[PDB]
């Protein structure tokens, strides 16, 4: 048993026809909604899969250090690392959903909401999420936290079913994840202005976005804004 | 802790330090069982070399595991201390969760258990002890005499004996025991034992000590005078 | 001689004699054979009876629905063994939810018999093993011994008079190499294989064993009127 | 404090017929008021004609069913690949779950097959292992919503024969399959209309000796 | 002295080859394996006329549709039988039904190589494990202390085993009844034993699926063994 | 590997005895006499010093005769570091039965657990056995006075009159041939150092060879002391029995 | 499990112990006896948590019945008591204690006297001529004090007794459905047929 | 639930000229009961008196205790421990308990065999020593005690003249306490004799 | 709600088949008897799984007795087995209410009630569960020892449709069994529904309910 400390907000991602998109803002939030900023909360393991992981940042940590771990692991005694026997999104997926279920059998709690967005060797996009209970889901679109309430809602207008994933282009999906990342800034007061977004596709590789902002802010209509009923000045 | 395997097979497919342990009970004083119509009896003997005997004190042959069970054995003195000491504790446990004392053949697969566990276990020698386990199960008036031995081997007999020169005494009880008609009374059983023992022992003074086990935990232990009248009945009429 | 006592003696030509020792338990082992193309690999077994009225010893053991073996020397220790690779394939599917690789299975075995020649007290492992496997990398043929030495082949065969066979195969690598999406004909190319390791007995329906895996075709065993067929 | 446990939402149902049985489950997966998935499958077939299903705590569910197909498999290798009779699955089940009596499974468990004469069967236990044979039995969120609808429909439960002055009962008698799923799909459109947790849709596994059949079928999103 | 778990230059365990030596020592067991049910018989063979017979427990109960003969350090077997009861009803506790033999024997042939330096030396007894299930139906087993175990439609084990084997070899046969196969092993039993076979120094027991396993008594075993004699003297 | 260096201290012999307790017994048939003797009216102590120097301490000495509880008394014949671990294991014990049942612990179970302890080292555990026997001389109020011995083996048994150590085949003869039921301490005494006179292999038996010890009644009405005789106590009784 | 009462007379010692056994709202039973010999000359009763009474009472019967057998030798109740309050003491540190109060009644053949030892679950152990355990002792305390006797014969001690059982089926709530009597003299444990 | 205070009872030591006094009540309750007149709290191992207040399982548990420690003490020294020995015995016995405490308030009274000095110690539960040269309390009616002490004591007092002291300052303080009194000991402890006297006191 | 009482043709034991999850009734067709062997009958009451599982278990131990000492286990022995199991367990948390029931030649007729406090007791007659009161009330008004079986029997399957009235938490169907030294007889399952309104209309009683 634990309390977390220093935690990352919301991961948002989605599935688009030849892959997955992910993103997570780039900031670590005290007690009383205090702000720190320069934390990577997205985790690429080898070049087909990226881990989003919100919660606290020092279990992060620690999970970050076990992907690397593993991944040297796969390579040990593995001539076909490269290849054939590389680590899978399903493989990295099931090690940290088993992780996180014995942590909280044992009642030590790894306190994190992780995303594991990836593409398989036989190019089915893989999406899936695992959090500190060991409650594992899928689903064409998946947020953590804040995303769950406000970014699903959004992603879900584009893909709301799994007919929907062949006929969404990476162009729509970038839109949307950028979109809902801005509507986060304006509504969390957790999150923060700078994100990272990573795109896994089957023909193009894993391409990683860092240092992006949310751009075209709507403020302007706040000057007319006045008192909070009858005040006119 | 010492993890050393000191029982092992040979080529022949012999345990040695199982048949050595049976050396040691042959090395023993001479122990008798005879079990008749309603009674069971237990003769054993004691070697006359050790005068200036405290005979109170000394620690007696026959040992009371229960109320209406016995044990008697031939080896090792300090070895039948443990298996006596195990059984009187198996005892009160049966008693405990079963609400019911040990009936004999379970007391004797019990001893025979813990003999046989110490022929295979690491660290350990087998018990230098046979036994004679006698008496009756509650609310039974039928005699049950059981034997074990190190191996931990055990069966039920009619009579039987064990110990030094046990070859010669289970001669005599083999012609002289009728299956069709085993001792109907106390005093018949009794004498038959003393009778067995008087081929082997020597003299029939301070020599013979005699338990009687009878039905419903009935168990009481001969004075010398009482075992000595025995002796000098058995004389006078084998001088004919 | 002096150096033969246990597994933790060195001959003074660097030789350890308790394992050597343990691999002629092989050798009087029955004879059984393993062999491969791209698609298919296939496990060969003549079984042993104690006489007429006994049944004939099983062989070949499955360890997953893609990879299993084949023993020859002591089958108790095939059955620990072979509950060890049950074990592991097993914690490779609950853990990461991925098939265990043939040539991981080869070196847990070798890693696990190698301890079992290094520590006093205990013995080395008195059975040679046959695995088979397609996983990700296609079809895989692996040969155990106690020593912990595993090797990937083609094809082999261990036991009694098992040179008669090893040599066929030798001979016919190149043709039973290319036996592609065709079981029965790699099969009818195995038992032709261990034939040449009989003397005077000759393949019987209750005496023959065959086990394959492959592309579409989970690990399963032929005994009985199921390997008539081939006879 | 920290708890281990949580409510994933999702109601399942079970029906025997008389050579078949019946598990169906919403594909709804929720966590307070938000949907975490609008088709996450939780009625599995664990090989040896035994569909499953432990809806509760989702992570507490998946553990159990990643077990008893473990179960499964490890009685093939230990008796020589024999088929685990629903009986046996059934006792297997119990020591699963009572193996964990100090820190239950927080689900309800129901599997359906067939029996060894045949017919069909439904098994359904409680978090820490308590388990009873039944035709019928509805498990999770909605269960008090359909249960009662199935006393009436399946085992025609209050209701008597027209003119006998509620004398003569309804006769029982076994239901065809096209019958029972027709009462499932209404069970589950009447749960989705009226329980927040219940609703996306619904997946419907049919064992016959022939072996393990699905039919999906839409509910409301809302 | 030498290591307990050795290998002998042959490739066979010293402890477990010498363990067999026992074996052959240990009083006669025969078992019979038809279509109508499984015979099991036993020599008693007391060391002494006072010794009384019913006492040698030789023929062992492990469940109701599992009995189970033993031959050399009978002591031995019993460690052997309380594990095998312990399996039988422990699997019934787990799966609701009863243990396949097989399993059940493969269950006793696990223990056997637990030993080294688990118990100090191998067991000194070889069983004949006889039962009926639903799947392969009546079957004959023998578990050795190597931990192997084969099938038999007929098996002898102790010392007239080689001379019985090859008399169960010409008289068996598929079609056997179990009132055949029970006077099969009473005649077999009578030519190996030293001391003349009686109801007293021999037990006959059988498994079948509708009465489970039973020790016959000494009257009906007395009656078999008259019926045997006036069948020989016939012909 | 360690196979080869272990002495397999707890096997039996073809014959079917114990060969670590066999040798244990002859090492203790080297070590000095010590004798008991128990009279109507108390218990004798007699033990001899194994060669003393002139410049051993003598008064401030502890070799043979040992305190067990305040009722019980240990004359010792063999290793006096072996004797002293058992002695300080039998001290707790009596104090852990006076704990439980508030009675001082009757003679024979503390006899018998101290036996059972040297059983335990000849059946288990690969060690050497206890090189040591032991006369126990005590007091309870159910048998009254007790002479027992124990021995390498862990066997014990009661005794009127018995020896320890060496020479004990000559000792036994002696006590056997004067010794009568109807005995007082007093003759006892006399007894107990006329056979260590005899047996001995010292030239002339004196005071500062000798450690002598009675369990008597002798304090007033229905108690019992132990004497531990001073030296010059011992050279008094030497001189008033005329053996100096 | 309520009503102990134990009187120490001249030549006896008796123990009355009720004979009803309550669970939740119904009195499942009207003719249990709280109480275990130990030995030919010592009895034992017992009040306290469900299970915990009857328990511990057979454990301590076992243990005594096994030293009897061993020494072939009656313990003295002294001796006995010592144990018992012992194995108490030991319990109130454990991981769950027993919760269990005791008396024991014995004859001492040495010393040709009866003893009656108060025990209560902490291993309290007092010596008494007459005890009681629970709220038992509230009412009888007081009568015992007025009418007892050192040198009171047994009759007189049941008199005495039946002052006290009339006064607690008087002035007590439960209805703990009478009492069995037990007298422990020279001649071992007896049961009183009719009380 | 205050395990001090369930049984009740007093321990009171003092030093005079020569000779040393301890003196307790003779009550054991469970609360508000009193069960027993007849409970002493004094014990004696040689020529060193104990005095025990608190739960009376721990005073019954820690007699028996200190005569095993002193018992082996005495065959292995082969003389009678001495009080300041004896205190320290108790001050590491205590501690050795210190998170599972006996909870005790334990008195040690006696004279040195050797230098002829009066001694008296008290100790709290785990075992920390109050060496004091006037008098030691201990109980549940320490308050009432102390006050007695500090009033009624003088220094260098006789036997005689200390018997008169020490049990005015007894009596006085359990007459004042629910939890004492029901008979009181008082132990005067010379050199080489040591009187035992028993108390007339009310029996409320 | 379930009862056994001893008379002079053996042992009744009946019981009624309800579950429930606080207000919500969850069963209506439970076996509130478990077998054991055809010699040994046993009751359950308080928690489903403490019960089912280890009354089960005690068939195993019970099975292994007669296995190991050739003789069917004694009822006090098997009371015991479970009597001690759970004083192990006392604490946990385990809820078990329990009575076994069975014939020996050496015993009789016998009935031990057993809980999970760890209390063990011998008795005539017992009502355990919530609807114990209810049925105590009409087993206590009319229990004779020469009692015949056929009364008997319908005194046992009377007290639990009383309990199953007036008890929230009883009814569903009266489960009846009749031990004897021949063994135990089921005696069928008499659904609450139907059975209510033919006791009313043939004993003439449950006048407080619409008639
Ligand atoms: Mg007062």
């Amino acid at each position: 048993t634990q309390q977390p400390i220093v935690t990352g907000t919301s991961v948002i991602s989605m599935k688009y026809d030849n892959g997955v998109i992910i993103a997570a803002d780039n900031l670590g939030s005290y007690g009383s909604l205090l702000r720190f900023n320069g934390v990577e909360r997205l985790i690429p393991v080898g070049d087909n899969t990226v881990v989003g992981i919100s919660g606290d940042i020092s279990d992060m940590q620690h999970i970050e250090r076990l992907l690397k771990d593993l991944v040297t692991e796969n390579a040990y005694d593995n001539p076909l690392a490269d290849a054939e026997e590389a680590l899978e999104p399903s493989y990295i997926f099931e090690y940290l959903a088993t992780v996180m279920y014995q942590r909280r059998s044992k009642m030590n709690p790894l306190w994190n909401a992780i995303i594991v967005a990836g593409v398989q060797s036989n190019g089915d996009q893989f999406l899936r999420y695992v959090n500190l209970l060991g409650v594992t889901y899928s689903s064409p679109t998946l947020a953590t936290g804040f995303g769950a309430h406000m970014a699903n809602p959004l992603l879900r207008k584009v893909v709301d079913r799994e007919s929907d994933i062949p006929k969404t282009t990476v162009q729509v999906a970038e839109e949307a994840i950028v979109n809902a990342m801005r509507v986060l800034y304006y509504r969390d007061a957790r999150s923060s202005r700078n994100f990272s977004l990573a795109i896994i596709d089957k023909n193009t590789g894993l391409t990683f976005k860092k240092n992006l902002q949310v751009e075209n802010m709507k403020w302007d209509f706040a000057k007319d804004i006045k008192g909070y009923g009858t005040q006119k000045i | 802790g010492y993890d050393r395997a000191l029982s092992i097979f040979s080529p022949d497919g012999h345990i040695f330090q199982v048949e050595y342990a049976l050396e040691a009970v042959k090395r023993g004083t001479c122990a008798v069982g005879v079990k008749g119509k309603n009674c069971v009896v237990l003769g054993c003997e004691r070697r006359s070399t050790l005068k200036l005997q405290d005979t109170r004190i000394t620690p007696s042959k026959v040992s009371k595991i229960d109320s209406h069970v016995v044990l008697s054995f031939s080896g090792l003195n300090a070895d039948s201390r443990i298996l006596i000491e195990k059984a009187r504790v198996e005892a009160q446990s049966h008693r405990l969760t079963l609400e019911d004392p040990v009936t004999v053949e379970y007391l004797t697969r019990y001893v025979a258990g813990v003999q046989q566990r110490y022929t295979q276990s690491g660290g350990v020698r087998p018990f230098g002890v046979s036994t004679l386990i006698a008496g009756f199960d509650p609310r039974d008036d039928e005699p049950k005499l059981y034997q074990t031995e190190p191996s931990g081997i055990y069966s039920s007999w009619s009579a039987q004996t064990i110990g030094r020169n046990s070859k010669t005494v289970r001669e005599f009880l083999e012609k002289n025991y009728d299956r069709k008609e085993p001792p109907a009374t106390v005093e018949e059983c009794v004498k038959l034992t003393v009778r067995s023992l008087l081929e082997v022992v020597q003299t029939g003074a301070k020599n013979i000590e005699i338990t009687v086990v009878k039905p419903d935990s009935d168990i009481v232990a001969l004075s010398s005078e009482e075992i000595n009248q025995y002796v000098t009945q058995i004389e006078q009429e084998k001088q004919e | 001689n002096n150096y033969d006592g246990d597994t933790v003696t060195f001959s003074p030509t660097g030789r350890l004699f308790q394992v050597e020792y343990a691999l002629e338990a092989i050798k009087q082992g029955s004879v059984t054979v393993g062999l491969r193309s791209n698609t298919h690999a296939v496990l060969v077994a003549l079984k042993r009876n104690a006489d007429e009225l006994s049944s004939y010893q099983k062989k070949i053991i499955k360890c997953d629905e893609h990879m299993g073996l084949s023993l020859a020397g002591l089958a108790p220790d095939a059955r620990v063994l072979s509950n060890y690779l049950r074990q592991q394939c097993n914690y490779s599917s609950l853990v990461f939810n991925r098939k265990l690789a043939v040539e991981r299975a080869g070196h847990l075995l070798c890693d696990k018999a190698q301890k079992n020649t290094q520590s006093y007290g205990g013995r080395p492992y008195g059975v040679g093993l046959l695995i088979i496997g397609y996983d990700k990398s296609g079809a895989h043929l692996l040969e155990f011994q106690p020593s912990g030495n595993v090797t990937e082949l083609y094809g082999t065969a261990i036991g009694a008079r098992s040179q008669g066979a090893k040599t066929y195969l030798e001979r016919t690598l190149d043709t039973f190499i290319k036996i592609d999406g065709n079981p029965d004909e790699l099969i009818k190319a195995g038992v032709e294989a261990i034939s040449q390791s009989l003397r005077d007995e000759s393949l019987t329906v209750d005496n023959l064993s065959i086990a394959i895996v492959g592309k579409d075709t989970p690990f399963t065993i032929y005994d009985g009127e199921a390997v008539a067929k081939y006879i | 404090q920290f708890n281990p446990y949580g409510d994933n939402g999702g109601t399942i149902l079970g029906i025997a017929g008389e050579d078949f049985a019946v598990l169906a489950g919403d594909t709804r997966n929720i966590t307070d008021y938000s949907i975490n998935s609008r088709y996450e499958p939780k009625v599995f077939d664990c090989g040896d004609n035994i569909v499953m299903s432990a809806n509760g705590f989702a992570a507490d569910g998946d553990a159990l069913v990643k077990r008893f197909k473990n179960s499964v498999k490890w009685y093939h290798f230990d008796h020589n690949d024999k088929k685990l009779s629903i009986n046996s699955a059934a006792r297997n089940i119990q020591h699963l779950l009572y193996g964990k009596r100090f820190f239950p499974y927080y689900v309800h468990t129901i599997i359906a097959g067939l029996d060894e004469d045949g017919k069909g069967a439904v098994y359904s236990f409680d978090p820490v292992g308590s388990y009873e044979r039944e035709q019928c039995r509805a498990g999770g969120a909605a269960a008090s919503l359909i249960m009662p609808f199935l006393d009436n429909q399946v085992n025609f439960k209050n209701q008597y024969e027209p003119g006998t002055n509620g004398k003569v009962k309804k006769p029982l008698k076994y239901l065809s399959v096209e019958e029972v799923i027709k009462l499932v799909r209404d069970s589950f459109t009447s749960a989705t209309e009226r329980h927040i947790q219940v609703g996306d849709g619904l997946e419907i596994l049919i064992v016959t000796k022939d072996g393990v059949r699905k039919e999906f079928y839409e509910l409301k999103r809302d | 002295d030498r290591g307990v778990s050795t290998f002998s230059p042959e490739g066979r365990l010293f402890q477990v080859e010498y363990s067999l030596e026992a074996i052959k020592l240990g009083s006669t067991a025969i078992g019979i394996a038809t279509k109508e049910g499984v015979v099991l018989g036993v020599e008693k063979r007391a060391t002494s006329p006072l010794l009384e017979s019913d006492s040698i427990e030789k023929i062992v109960e492990i469940d109701r549709h599992i009995g189970c003969a033993m031959s050399g350090l009978t002591a031995d077997a019993r460690s052997m039988i309380e594990h095998a009861r312990t399996a039988a009803v422990t699997h019934n506790l787990y799966y609701d039904e009863d243990i396949n033999v097989e399993s059940l024997t493969q269950s006793v042939c696990d223990l056997a190589l637990r030993f080294g330096e688990l118990m100090s030396r191998p067991f000194g007894v070889a069983l004949l494990i006889a039962g009926h299930d639903a799947d392969d139906g009546y079957q004959l087993f023998h578990a050795e202390p190597s931990g192997t175990f084969y099938r038999y439609n007929a098996k002898a084990i102790g010392s007239g085993s080689e001379g019985a084997q090859a008399e169960l070899l010409n008289e068996w046969h598929s079609s056997l009844t179990l009132k055949e196969a029970e006077l099969l092993v009473l005649k077999i039993l009578k030519q190996v034993m030293e001391e003349k076979l009686d109801e007293n120094n021999a037990q006959l027991s059988c498994i079948t699926k509708q009465d489970g396993f039973k020790i016959y008594d000494n009257e009906k075993t007395a009656e078999l063994i008259k019926e045997l004699k006036e069948k020989e003297a016939a012909e | 590997g360690s196979r080869r260096y272990d002495s397999r201290t707890t096997i039996f012999s073809p014959e079917g005895r114990l060969y670590q307790v066999e040798y244990a017994l002859e090492s203790i048939s080297h070590a000095g006499t010590a004798i008991g003797i128990m009279a109507s009216d108390g218990i004798v102590l007699a033990a001899e010093r194994k060669v003393t120097s002139t410049l051993l301490e003598q008064d401030t000495s502890t070799e043979k005769l040992y305190k067990l509880n305040d009722k019980i008394a240990v004359a010792v014949a063999g290793l006096t570091a072996d004797a002293e671990i058992l002695i300080n294991t039998a001290r707790i014990h009596a104090q852990n039965y006076l704990k439980t049942y508030n009675e001082d612990i009757p003679v024979e179970i503390l006899v018998r657990r101290l036996s059972d302890i040297k059983q335990g080292y000849t059946q288990h555990g690969g060690l050497r056995p206890f090189g040591v026997s032991f006369i126990y001389a005590g007091y309870d109020d159910r048998y009254g006075y007790q002479l027992y011995t124990s021995n390498p083996s862990g066997n014990y048994t009661g005794w009127k009159a018995i020896s320890v150590g060496a020479n004990t085949s000559a000792a036994q003869t002696l006590l056997q041939m004067d010794y009568k039921d109807d005995m007082k301490v007093d003759d006892a005494i006399e007894l107990a150092l006329k056979t260590l006179s005899k047996t001995t292999d010292s030239s002339a038996l004196t005071y500062d060879r000798l450690e002598f010890a009675t369990i008597r009644k002798g304090a007033n009405d229905g108690e019992v002391y132990q004497k531990i005789f001073k030296p010059q106590e011992i050279k008094d009784i030497l001189v008033k029995t005329g053996i100096t | 499990m309520d009503i102990i009462l134990g009187i120490r007379v001249q030549d006896s010692v008796i123990l009355a112990s009720s004979k009803a056994v309550t669970r939740g709202i119904s009195v499942l039973k009207d003719s249990d006896d709280k109480t275990r010999q130990l030995s030919p000359h010592t009895l034992m009763s017992f009040a306290g948590e469900a299970g915990d009474t009857v328990q511990f009472a057979e454990y301590i019967q076992a243990n005594i019945q096994l030293y009897s057998i061993r020494e072939d030798y009656e313990l003295s109740p002294q001796a006995v008591s010592s144990f018992v309050r012992q194995e108490l003491a030991k319990s109130i540190r454990s991981r769950r204690p027993y919760q269990v109060n005791v008396l024991i009644g014995g004859y001492d053949k040495k010393k040709n006297k009866p003893e009656l030892y108060q025990i209560d679950y902490l291993g309290t152990k007092v010596e008494l001529p007459y005890g009681a355990h629970g709220y038992s002792g509230f009412y009888t305390f007081s009568l015992l004090d007025h009418h007892y006797r050192p040198d009171m014969t047994t009759e007189e001690g049941l008199d005495l007794l039946k002052l006290c059982v009339q006064e607690l089926e008087k002035r007590m709530p439960m209805d703990f459905k009478g009492v069995i009597v037990k007298i422990v003299d020279k001649d071992g444990i007896r049961q009183v047929d009719d009380f | 639930s205050d395990p001090s205070s369930i049984n009740g009872g007093i321990v009171v030591a003092m030093t005079g000229k020569d000779c040393v006094a301890i003196a307790c009540d003779l009550r054991l309750g469970s609360q508000s009961l009193g069960v027993s007149n007849k409970f002493e709290k004094i014990f004696h191992y040689g020529h060193v008196f104990l005095g025990i207040t608190g739960l009376a399982t721990d005073v019954t548990t820690l007699n028996e205790m200190f005569r095993y420690k002193t018992n082996l003490y005495k065959l292995k020294e082969e003389r009678a421990i001495e009080p300041e020995t004896f205190t320290q015995l108790v001050s590491s016995s205590l501690y050795e308990r210190r998170f599972g405490p006996y909870f005790v308030g334990p008195v040690v009274a006696g004279i040195n065999s050797k230098s002829g000095k009066p001694f008296i110690a008290g100790f709290d539960l785990i075992g920390c020593i109050d060496e004091a040269k006037d008098f030691i309390v201990s109980g549940t009616a320490s308050d009432q005690l102390f006050g007695m002490c500090e009033s009624l004591y003088e220094p260098n007092l006789e036997p005689e003249d200390l018997f008169e002291t020490i049990s005015q300052a007894l009596l006085n303080a359990a007459d004042r306490d629910a939890l004492s009194g029901w008979g009181a000991v008082v132990y005067i402890i010379k050199k080489d004799e040591v009187v035992k006297r028993y108390l007339k006191m009310r029996q409320d | 709600t379930t009862l056994a009482f001893r008379f002079q043709g053996g042992i009744i034991v009946a019981v009624d088949s309800r579950a429930t999850a606080g207000n919500w009734v969850a069963s209506q067709t439970v076996k509130k008897v478990i077998e054991i062997n055809p010699f040994l009958l046993g009751t359950m009451a308080g928690g489903a799984a403490d019960c089912q599982f280890w009354e089960t278990w005690l068939g195993s131990q019970c099975r292994l007795h007669e296995l190991r000492e050739k003789e069917r286990i004694s009822v006090a022995a098997a009371s015991k087995i479970l009597s001690n199991l759970v004083y192990q367990y006392k604490g946990a948390g385990l809820s078990m209410g329990t009575m076994i029931c069975g014939y020996t030649r050496k015993e009789g007729p016998t009935i031990y009630y057993v809980d999970s406090d760890g209390t063990r007791l011998k008795g005539d007659i017992f009502c355990v569960g919530s609807g114990q009161t209810f049925a105590y009330g009409v087993l206590d008004s009319n229990y004779k020892w020469d009692l015949s079986v056929e009364d008997a029997l319908y005194l046992g399957k009377r007290s639990i449709l009383a309990a199953a009235h007036r008890d929230a938490y009883s009814g569903g169907s009266v489960n009846l069994y009749h031990v004897t030294e021949d063994g135990w007889i089921y005696h069928g399952n008499h659904d609450v529904g139907e059975l209510f309104w033919k006791v009313k209309e043939e004993e003439g009683s449950f006048n407080n309910v619409i008639g």
